[PDB]
Formats: structure tokens, C-alpha cells, sequence
């Protein structure tokens, strides 16, 4: 059930460029004859993708990034590639997602799966029900924490006379899956072409994915020793991966309403200059289509070199305040101070601010500020604020309307109230 | 991961005696299962396997004939079947998982052949 | 999404509010489209010696995104030596409970 | 395929050497011979798989050796909770123990 | 101010701190770390809580002792002076200009050129213009009539094998 | 999602995981019937300057 699978045979990882690949339908809406400009989560034209090969005893199956999305080809004739794995560390301790093919049938589980390494989908002979099964045991040992679960019609489906191509997102909490089935003769590499991607789901799984891994076939048909690092043997079956970036797009419509084309506007600048004309054909002459401008390499900060601390500590825990009538005034000036743990403070019952937050407040500075401290009663707080009217507000302290800086108060029952 | 055993006790000689075993915590169906015992102060003696599937077992040449086993994947069990008993036959019984070696087993259920 | 806070913590359940629970716990986008449901649980969720099962963070290094839960239960380290799970000094327990 | 163990008992103490003995009346398949500890009372316990390959969670003090019909099992420094019977076994050609090996406190 | 009063009748202590933006000497600052002042590049730069992008270079223009801030026509900051060494460094918001792609049609190549208005060859087969920096374009001794139009006399075409000449 | 419009038979197909329609103004176009999966063509009704 756990049995690894560590046949040693070295071979470099491969690169291709991904010609115009990756495109699909952003959204669930009906176009046609009509160029249509968007910016999401793509494939870059002629995007730098590695190259995975499963021929003989080589086999790649690494784990790899999920950074933002994933643009996932498979050239395949046996359907050897069964499903993919996704989650942070794909073991007991966090969720993880699957997604694994039955013959005629999809399985999808968000549990906390504990992969163990090299996994694979078995197949054998059962001797009863006459028919070759499938059990998946061999991919994950235990599962815990599921809270999702959906089936499904089969996602992939029937030297290379197919292509299959996927792309995953992870966005908010939605994994959303476009895919598409092309049918294609050329057996080295991608075929350089045009093929747009339909939606097949989104799925509100919720979770936070950093890795993910593919899931493959072998075949023990022609012997088969005890379970071990051999016995094995895997068809031509090679994939691509690719992450995707977000990137504008100019897309194309046809009178059916398919794409059939597509232009990365930030390629290069004739891109540009299609996606500022809006058309896929630019007429002879000049156009202004961007702007250039230097960006800053780093931030300066420059204060005056000086070292003090303003004396909040004998405003705020002050023995004794003054009548709101005679309200002490405080002026402070040649300090630095941090508002942060002011405002951190859980003493206050009030801490209100006008024309700035306090969050942003200790990192700007003032030429003087001015600490006002009196005693109020409680349904007078209200009145310490721009715009208001009392007797408090009218006859002992008034606030302009144009205020900038906070309004700070708390219950002192404990302090300033007597028995009598 | 666990196996606990049932039937045990005393049976007289030439009758016979059925052992369970009920598993739980691990995916029985795809395990193969062993029976072996061990006579008091003696060694192990593997006694009888059966597949993951149930298509194909296995015993002991001392026990041919005489022992039959079984499982329901359905419930998680595991039978022995062991009949025409003889006093030699006398041991504590274990349920073991095939890993093949074993490599979860049970406490074992004592089976003991006396009039 | 549902929980429990005390009375003067429900203002901060609404758009663009700060505060122990809006910063640490519960934060609502500015674009909320939405509404904010709260009734008064004291005959339910208040204990005679003290209802000690419902718990809010108290300290994080920084604010949650909207719609974000952090349910870690790391010591804060609060200076600048690191903790190393270990409680006490300039290093806290991250979640308070409610009287 | 019958295995035969030696020596039949064996008297150390701790911090010592044991060296335990298998022998096989025909050569095993694909090195398929595993090594089990039992304590009174105890159901075994699997320590070696594959002649060489030490089982989840048993300390490095046990390793296996040995191809063919003459295997080997060494505990490098002898522990008091080492001291139980040691069973060697096949599982190339059925399923077949030794008799044991008991290692004793001298 | 009795203890068994009401909340609302309990007393409650109020500090209001009341912030001023004197166009001055800002002395109360937040606690925050000077940097070290990088001349001649573009940089996001504060000074004194005073925020902006520019090249910030040595100046020789002669503040008053009392200044500390110098402004353009538009009331944006021109200089500034340094508050920790008191000289006077100029602010020059960085390079920037208009991007024209110089084309001919796409019924004949797909080979274009790239004009960057105003700017020099530095912070971007390179001609330099006095409409900008022109890449892409081959310079050519021999005139021709105007084409494509790029301005201050020179004009661009697509000719031979075939490349975009200026 | 609301409107005024007439409401008639179209021959636009749909792909199975599109359910509405849009014209260049980014107004619905077209939307596909919530109970029976066919497609209808939305016209603004009649209007002119008198
Ligand atoms: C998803 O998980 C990854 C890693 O498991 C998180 O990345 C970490 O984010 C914290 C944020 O404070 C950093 O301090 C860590 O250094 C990051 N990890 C690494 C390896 O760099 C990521 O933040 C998680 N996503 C969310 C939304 O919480
Ligand atoms: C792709 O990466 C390889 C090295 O991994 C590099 O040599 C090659 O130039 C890159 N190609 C592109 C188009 O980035
Ligand atoms: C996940 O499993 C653990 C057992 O380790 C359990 O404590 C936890 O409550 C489970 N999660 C949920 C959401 O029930
Ligand atoms: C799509 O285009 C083909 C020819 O390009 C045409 O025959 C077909 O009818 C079109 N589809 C629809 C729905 O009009
Ligand atoms: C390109 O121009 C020629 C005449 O100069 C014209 O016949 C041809 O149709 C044009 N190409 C396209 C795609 O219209
Ligand atoms: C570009 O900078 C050089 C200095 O290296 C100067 O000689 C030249 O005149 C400048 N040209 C323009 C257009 O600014
Ligand atoms: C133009 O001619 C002058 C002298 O005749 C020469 O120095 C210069 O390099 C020529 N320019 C080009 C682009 O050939």
C-alpha cells in the first residue's frame, strides 16, 4: 500500500517555448466577430516551460510549485498520466487535493492525505468480478480531515495522436480547471498552433496550495516480481509544465463565437501597438502606444539625527486631570514618540482619529502636537468631536472642523469618583 | 492497525473449531492475510495465508486438508476453519497482516485440543 | 460565518473598522456586499464562575486580510530574542479568552 | 524450504556483540528473508525485511546481512530490552520460520 | 461622580492630541530610522516626512538659513535641504517620455522599431535623434522622400534583404 | 438579472458552460433559459424620436 519506487536512471530537465498555448475563456459569456482585451492569470507566449518524459527506465515525478497556476500538457496514447496531487506539504499534517480517473468515473477528495513517495496508481488482476481493477491505495496510506468529495465524468479521455491540455488556478476559494482535447500527429514536442481552453469546473475547496505533483500508470504485464523498485515499465507518455502570470490579453472572436487567436499585449511592442489599436492588423505608419519611465531602485529616509522620548507617559497617566471647563493643555515638541503602542493600549475605551489613522501615524512627522486632557462624564464622550453641539462642546471645549488628530478617552470610575 | 482474535478455548480431539479475526484502521481488501501459532514454549509455525482478494491461499503441509481459510471484505474478518483437531495442534493462534512478511499482528486466540 | 464576541466588540464587525477583533480575527473587505447579523447570547454563553470556551487573538504581527482566519496558536515573540516555543518574556500566548 | 537457526541459545549482556545465525535448506529468493522478535507474552515483531532493510522504527544497533542459503542478523551493542527470541524467516517459496534463537542475560 | 453612578454619568478621562502640519522644522516624529541619501539615481525619497520620487543631486542653489524646502511653478517640491548635513540637493523627477512603435504595415513585415520620445540612450543598431532615442531603425546616409513620419526631419521607410531605415 | 426587451428565438449557440450573452455596450445580448436549455435572443423593444 505504501511501497516505494526509486529506479535510478538521471536524466536532465528539458525546456520548450510554448509558442501561443494556455489560452482560455475568462469568463462564461458569448462572443462574436469581436476583439475583447483582459487581464488574468495566462501563459506568456513563448513561455519557458520544462519538458518531463516517463519513456525507457526513466520516469520524472517531482513535486513542483503551484505559485499562482499551472499550464499542464500531456501528449499521451495508453492514458498512463491518471491525475494530479496538490497541497503545501502533501503529507498527515495539512489538506490536500486529489483528482484521480476511474474508468468512466472521476474521483476528487480534499482530506489530509499521507502521501508516501513515488506513489502510482496499481494495476492488477482480481480473479473475481473477471475484470482488471484499479485500487488506489498505493498513492496515499491514510485520510483524514476530508470535508469535500465529487465525482464526476472523465477528464481525460480517448505515436501520439491526442493532446490533452489542463490549466489550474487557485484563486480565492475557487480551484478552477480549463481544459481541452486536441487531436495532433506530431510526436517530439508541442505543436505550434492555436487551441483555446473551455472551463470544465471551480471548485470551492478553500485552502492555501504551494505544491503539487502528477499521478502516472505502470504496467507489469509481461511478468511481475515482488513489490520493489522494478517490475516496471512505462509507455511514452510526456508532459509539460508551465506557470501562469497575470497578463493582459487581446482576444479574438469568430462568427461561432471560438477565439481561434489571441495576443499578448506586453510580448513585445508591436503587441502593444494591437492591443492600443484594438485590431490584429496595424496599418502603416506611427503610433503612440505606452509611455516609458524610470522606476526607483530604493527609498531614502532622512530625519534629524536626534534621540528623545515625548512625554506622553505624564499626559496620559497623569495623577490628576483638569475640569473640561479649565482643560490642561499640553504641548509637545522635540521627541519622537510611537503611536503604535499607544494605540495598542487596551486601556482606552475611546480612540477615535480624524483626517488620519493611528496606524499611519508613526511614520509622519509634526512640527508641535497638542495634548488636551480634562474629565468628562460618560454620554458627554460624544461631544469630543468635530461638528458636534453641547454643553460641553459649546461652553467649555470646541473642536474645529478641519481637526487632524485623535480623541482619546476612558472610564476613570475606579480614579476621579468619591463615595460621597 | 489492530487485529483482535475470537473462538478460542478448549475442543475435544476430531472436532472442530472456527478462529475470527476482525480488523479495523487499515484498508483490509488490500491486504493479505496470514494465520500463524505458536505451541506453548515453542517456536512459530506459519499455519495458513489467504490474498488480499481471497482468490488465493495457502497452508501449512501439517495442516492440509484439515484447515480452511476465509474472509468476508465486506466486514473486515478473517475465519480459520480448523478441523479434525488434533492434541498437537494445541497453540495460541495469531492474525497477522501481510505487509510477504507480517507486519501488524494480533494477541492471538489460545485453541487448546483436550477431552 | 458565525461567532462570539462580547458587546462593545460588535461595532467592529462592519467595513473599513479596526481593532483587536478587525485586525486579529475578523476581518470584512471594503467592497462587503452583505449583512452583519448579532444577538445577545448571555443567557447562553456566559458561565456563573466565567465562560472560558470562547476565545479571540490578542496578539499578531500584522493585521488579517479580509476573510482570513488564523487559527495558529505560535508564542508571540514580542522582542527582539526569539521564543523558541517557550512562554514568558516579550513572549505571549497569541489568544486570550473571555470572562 | 527449512531454516535452521543457530546457536540455540545465546549468553551476553549488555553492551556486547550478538551475532545470530539463519540457514536455509535451498537459496531464497530475491533475498525475500526477514528477521522477528518476540518477547514472553509478546506477539512478534518485524526487524528486518528484504535481509537488509531495517523495519519503521527499529534502532540502528540491528542490522542484516547474508545472500543465498547464509544469512546473518548483528546487534552491534546488546540492549536489556534486546534479550527476547529471534526468528528467521523466508518468503520466496511459501512461508517458512526457524526455530529461534534465544539470547539471554550471562 | 459617584461610583454607583450610570456609565453615562461615570467620569471619564480625555486626552486629545491635536496634530499641526507647520510648514517648519518637523520635530515630533514616529519612531522611525533615518537612511543613507543616494545621489544621482532615481529614488522614492522622504525627507522630514516630505514624500516624492526624483534623481536628488548637489545643488548650488544658495537657501536662506531659515529655508528648508525649495518649490517649483506648480508648488511642487524643487529642493530640498538635507536635515541631517545642511546642504541643498535638487530634485529632478525621473526620466520619462512617450513610447511610439514605428511600423510598417503588417500586410508587409512584422519587423518594427521602437522611438523613445525625448530621452537620451542611456537609461533604456541604435540611432540617437533629437525626437528621441530611436532602436530598430537603421541610420542611412541616403535621402529620401518622407514615409513614415518621425519628426525633426527624419522620416522612416521600409526598404533593403529588407529592414526599417531611417 | 432584469430588463425590458423582446424575447424571441435564436439560432446562437451557446457552449454547455455559457449561460449568457453580451454585446459590445456589455449589455446582455442573449441568455439561455433557466428551465429549458435553449437560447433567446433579447431585442430592446421599439423606440424613436416623434
Ligand atoms: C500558504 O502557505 C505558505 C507556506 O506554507 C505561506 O507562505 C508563508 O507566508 C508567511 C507569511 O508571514 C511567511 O512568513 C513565510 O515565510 C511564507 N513561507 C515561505 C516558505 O516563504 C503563505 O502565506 C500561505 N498563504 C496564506 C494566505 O496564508
Ligand atoms: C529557457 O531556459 C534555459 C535554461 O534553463 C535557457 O538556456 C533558455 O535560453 C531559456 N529560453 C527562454 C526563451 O527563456
Ligand atoms: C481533523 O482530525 C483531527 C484529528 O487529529 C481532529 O482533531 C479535527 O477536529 C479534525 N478536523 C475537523 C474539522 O473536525
Ligand atoms: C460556424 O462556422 C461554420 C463555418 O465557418 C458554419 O458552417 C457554422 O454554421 C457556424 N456555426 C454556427 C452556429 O453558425
Ligand atoms: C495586402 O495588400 C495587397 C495589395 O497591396 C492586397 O491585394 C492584399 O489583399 C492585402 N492583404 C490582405 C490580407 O488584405
Ligand atoms: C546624451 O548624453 C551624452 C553624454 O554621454 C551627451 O553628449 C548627448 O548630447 C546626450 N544626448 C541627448 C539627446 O540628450
Ligand atoms: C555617412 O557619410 C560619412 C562621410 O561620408 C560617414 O562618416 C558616415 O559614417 C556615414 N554614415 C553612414 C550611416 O554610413
Amino acid at each position: 500500500q505504501c511501497v516505494n519506487l526509486t529506479t535510478r536512471t538521471q536524466l536532465p530537465p528539458a525546456y520548450t517555448n510554448s509558442f501561443t498555448r494556455g489560452v482560455y475563456y475568462p469568463d462564461k459569456v458569448f462572443r462574436s466577430s469581436v476583439l475583447h482585451s483582459t487581464q488574468d492569470l495566462f501563459l506568456p507566449f513563448f513561455s519557458n516551460v520544462t519538458w518531463f518524459h516517463a519513456i525507457h527506465k526513466r520516469f520524472d515525478n517531482p513535486v513542483l510549485p503551484f505559485n499562482d497556476g499551472v499550464y499542464f500538457a500531456s501528449t499521451e496514447k495508453s492514458n498512463i498520466i491518471r491525475g494530479w496531487i496538490f497541497g503545501t506539504t502533501l503529507d498527515s499534517k495539512t489538506q490536500s487535493l486529489l483528482i484521480v480517473n476511474n474508468a468512466t468515473n472521476v474521483v476528487i477528495k480534499v482530506c489530509e492525505f499521507q502521501f508516501c513517495n513515488d506513489p502510482f496508481l496499481g494495476v492488477y488482476y482480481h480473479k473475481n468480478n473477471k475484470s482488471w481493477m484499479e485500487s488506489e491505495f498505493r498513492v496515499y496510506s491514510s485520510a483524514n480531515n476530508c470535508t469535500f468529495e465529487y465525482v464526476s465524468q472523465p477528464f481525460l479521455m480517448d505515436n501520439f495522436k491526442n493532446l490533452r491540455e489542463f490549466v489550474f488556478k487557485n484563486i480565492d476559494g475557487y480551484f478552477k480547471i480549463y481544459s481541452k482535447h486536441t487531436p495532433i500527429n506530431l510526436v517530439r514536442d508541442l505543436p505550434q498552433g492555436f487551441s483555446a481552453l473551455e472551463p470544465l469546473v471551480d471548485l470551492p475547496i478553500g485552502i492555501n496550495i504551494t505544491r503539487f505533483q502528477t499521478l502516472l500508470a505502470l504496467h507489469r504485464s509481461y511478468l511481475t516480481p515482488g513489490d520493489s523498485s522494478s517490475g516496471w515499465t512505462a509507455g511514452a507518455a510526456a508532459y509539460y509544465v508551465g506557470y501562469l502570470q497575470p497578463r493582459t490579453f487581446l482576444l479574438k472572436y469568430n462568427e461561432n463565437g471560438t477565439i481561434t487567436d489571441a495576443v499578448d499585449c506586453a510580448l513585445d511592442p508591436l503587441s502593444e501597438t494591437k492591443c492600443t489599436l484594438k485590431s490584429f492588423t496595424v496599418e502603416k505608419g506611427i503610433y503612440q502606444t505606452s509611455n516609458f519611465r524610470v522606476q526607483p531602485t530604493e527609498s531614502i529616509v532622512r530625519f534629524p539625527n536626534i534621540t528623545n522620548l515625548c512625554p506622553f507617559g505624564e499626559v496620559f497617566n497623569a495623577t490628576r486631570f483638569a475640569s473640561v471647563y479649565a482643560w490642561n493643555r499640553k504641548r509637545i515638541s522635540n521627541c519622537v514618540a510611537d503611536y503604535s503602542v499607544l494605540y495598542n493600549s487596551a486601556s482606552f475605551s475611546t480612540f477615535k482619529c480624524y483626517g488620519v489613522s493611528p496606524t499611519k501615524l508613526n511614520d509622519l512627522c509634526f512640527t508641535n502636537v497638542y495634548a488636551d486632557s480634562f474629565v468628562i462624564r460618560g454620554d458627554e464622550v460624544r461631544q469630543i468631536a468635530p461638528g458636534q453641539t453641547g454643553k460641553i462642546a459649546d461652553y467649555n471645549y470646541k473642536l474645529p472642523d478641519d481637526f487632524t488628530g485623535c480623541v482619546i478617552a476612558w472610564n476613570s470610575n475606579n480614579l476621579d469618583s468619591k463615595v460621597g | 492497525v489492530q487485529l483482535v482474535e475470537s473462538g478460542g478455548g478448549v475442543v475435544q480431539p476430531g472436532r472442530s473449531l472456527r478462529l475470527s479475526c476482525a480488523a479495523s484502521g487499515f484498508t483490509f481488501s488490500s491486504y493479505g492475510m496470514h494465520w500463524v501459532r505458536q505451541a506453548p514454549g515453542k517456536g512459530l509455525e506459519w499455519v495458513a495465508l489467504i490474498s488480499y482478494d481471497g482468490g488465493n491461499r495457502y497452508y501449512a503441509d501439517s495442516v492440509k486438508g484439515r484447515f480452511t481459510i476465509s474472509r468476508d471484505n465486506s466486514k473486515n474478518t478473517l475465519y480459520l476453519q480448523m478441523n479434525r483437531l488434533r492434541a498437537e495442534d494445541t497453540a495460541m493462534y495469531y492474525c497477522a497482516k501481510d505487509r510477504y512478511f507480517m507486519d501488524v499482528w494480533g494477541k492471538g486466540t489460545t485453541v487448546t485440543v483436550s477431552s | 460565518d458565525s461567532f462570539v464576541i462580547r458587546g462593545d466588540e460588535v461595532r467592529q464587525i462592519a467595513p473599513g473598522q479596526t481593532g483587536k477583533i478587525a485586525d486579529y480575527n475578523y476581518k470584512l473587505p471594503d467592497d462587503f456586499t452583505g449583512c452583519v447579523i448579532a444577538w445577545n447570547s448571555n443567557n447562553l454563553d456566559s458561565k456563573v464562575g466565567g465562560n472560558y470556551n470562547y476565545l479571540y487573538r490578542l496578539f499578531r504581527k500584522s493585521n488579517l486580510k479580509p476573510f482570513e482566519r488564523d487559527i495558529s496558536t505560535e508564542i508571540y515573540q514580542a522582542g527582539s530574542t526569539p521564543c523558541n516555543g517557550v512562554e514568558g518574556f516579550n513572549c505571549y500566548f497569541p489568544l486570550q479568552s473571555y470572562g | 524450504i527449512q531454516l535452521t537457526q543457530s546457536p540455540g541459545t545465546l549468553s551476553l549482556s549488555p553492551g556486547e556483540r550478538a551475532t545470530l545465525s539463519c540457514r536455509a535448506s535451498q537459496s531464497i529468493s530475491g533475498n525475500y528473508l526477514a528477521w522477528y522478535q518476540h518477547k514472553p507474552g509478546q506477539a512478534p515483531r518485524l526487524l528486518i525485511y528484504g535481509a537488509s532493510t531495517r523495519a519503521t522504527g527499529i534502532p540502528d544497533r540491528f542490522s542484516g546481512s547474508g545472500s543465498g542459503t547464509d544469512f546473518t542478523l548483528t546487534i552491534s551493542r546488546l540492549e536489556p530490552e534486546d534479550f527476547a527470541v529471534y526468528y528467521c524467516q523466508q518468503y520466496g517459496s511459501s512461508y517458512t520460520f526457524g526455530q529461534g534463537t534465544k539470547v539471554e542475560i550471562k | 461622580f459617584q461610583p454607583t453612578n450610570g456609565v453615562g454619568y461615570q467620569p471619564y478621562r480625555v486626552v486629545v492630541l491635536s496634530f499641526e502640519l507647520l510648514h517648519a522644522p518637523a520635530t515630533v516624529c514616529g519612531p522611525k530610522k533615518s537612511t543613507n541619501l543616494v545621489k544621482n539615481k532615481c529614488v522614492n525619497f522622504n525627507f522630514n516626512g516630505l514624500t516624492g520620487t526624483g534623481v536628488l543631486t548637489e545643488s548650488n542653489k544658495k537657501f536662506l538659513p531659515f529655508q528648508q524646502f525649495g518649490r517649483d511653478i506648480a508648488d511642487t517640491t524643487d529642493a530640498v535641504r538635507d536635515p541631517q548635513t545642511l546642504e541643498i540637493l535638487d530634485i529632478t523627477p525621473c526620466s520619462f517620455g512617450g513610447v511610439s512603435v514605428i511600423t510598417p504595415g503588417t500586410n508587409t513585415s512584422n519587423q518594427v522599431a521602437v522611438l523613445y520620445q525625448d530621452v537620451n540612450c542611456t537609461e533604456v543598431n541604435v540611432f540617437q535623434t533629437r525626437a528621441g532615442c530611436l532602436i530598430g531603425a537603421e541610420h542611412v546616409n541616403n535621402s529620401y522622400e518622407c514615409d513614415i513620419p518621425i519628426g525633426a526631419g527624419i522620416c522612416a521607410s521600409y526598404q533593403t534583404s529588407q529592414s526599417i531605415i531611417a
